[PDB]
């Protein structure tokens, strides 16, 4: 058999390359064990994010990716995988993905290219369409389609040590851009300045986006 | 700075979302600026301020820089 364990720090992206050739990117502040056995290539996402990509093509064991929330059954698939505090969701860029929630994994879930779905234990919570062909994480980017502001600067804390936040008044503001993870110092100030805002950072971990006044 | 774009046309919002991850830019413009425009689209090798510009054609928006790396934009300014 064979059998990792897999862990990226806080802003760190790393690439991986299992033993059946099968290339695993791990997003900032992800965990990942892989075990593969005679039944199948198992991968269980411990924490935070991961893509799939160019899958070993004549492998005959299904890949498997768990998670808390279910499992997702890769038939020459490339998918991102991210765990949320209460669901999973998967995106699918090439081939298809079926999904089994942990408690009703019986029928699975279909998932073709282009589409996105989250789903719990219990079963599926959304799902809809995406235009993109792979995680812009993945080439170094966050990207914006007016995103609201509560939302990105969540995605974007995940990058960093410090608590960023931003007053209740602001929390649906639409963020749009495309935003370089190299230095998100720069992202906070550019975000700030389109939507007009007062950065408040007193102490080095605690940013606040504010009205300005 | 140069990129290879091959962005067809369509909405502005998605073909704006392309175009900076294409470039690799940072690049920041209010939501309600873009929404509900089209573009002719943008293929080939172009600068990237060229490329924009182009990619801007007919939406009545402009590209806009400071003096920090970053890219906006704003409504195509007046000639006179």
């Amino acid at each position: 058999d064979w059998r990792a364990d897999y862990h990226s720090r806080i802003g760190e992206q790393r690439r991986l390359t299992l033993a059946d050739g099968t290339q695993v990117q791990l997003n900032t502040d992800s965990a990942l064990n892989v075990a593969f056995d005679q039944q199948a290539r198992r991968l269980r996402l411990v924490r935070g994010e991961m893509l799939i990509t160019r899958p070993a093509l004549a492998d005959s064991r299904p890949l498997w990716v768990d998670t808390e929330h279910g499992r997702l059954e890769s038939t020459l698939a490339q998918f991102n995988v991210r765990l949320h505090g209460q669901h999973t969701q998967a995106t699918v860029y090439q081939g298809s993905v079926a999904l089994q929630p942990a408690l009703h994994a019986y029928p699975p879930i279909l998932l073709g290219a282009g589409e996105q779905a989250s789903f719990n234990q219990q079963g599926l919570l959304a799902r809809q369409a995406v235009a993109a062909v792979a995680p812009a994480w993945s080439q170094g980017m966050l990207v914006a389609q007016g995103q609201p502001l509560a939302a990105f600067i969540e995605d974007l804390a995940r990058y960093r040590r410090g608590h960023l936040a931003c007053d209740p008044a602001l929390a649906g503001l639409r963020v749009s851009g495309t935003f370089p993870l190299e230095n998100t110092d720069k992202i906070i100030a550019a975000v700030a300045e389109t939507l007009q805002l007062e950065v408040q950072h007193f102490t080095r971990y605690w940013v606040t986006l504010k009205p300005r006044m | 700075a140069q990129a290879d774009f091959d962005i067809p046309a369509g909405p502005l919002a998605p073909a704006l979302a392309h175009f900076g991850q294409s470039a690799h830019i940072l690049l920041s413009y209010p939501t309600a600026l873009t929404e509900g425009r089209s573009t002719s689209g943008l293929a080939g090798r172009f600068d990237i301020d060229q490329g924009l510009a182009i990619l801007l054609a007919g939406t009545g928006l402009e590209a806009s820089r400071g003096a920090n790396a970053s890219y906006s934009l704003q409504a195509s300014a007046s000639t006179g």
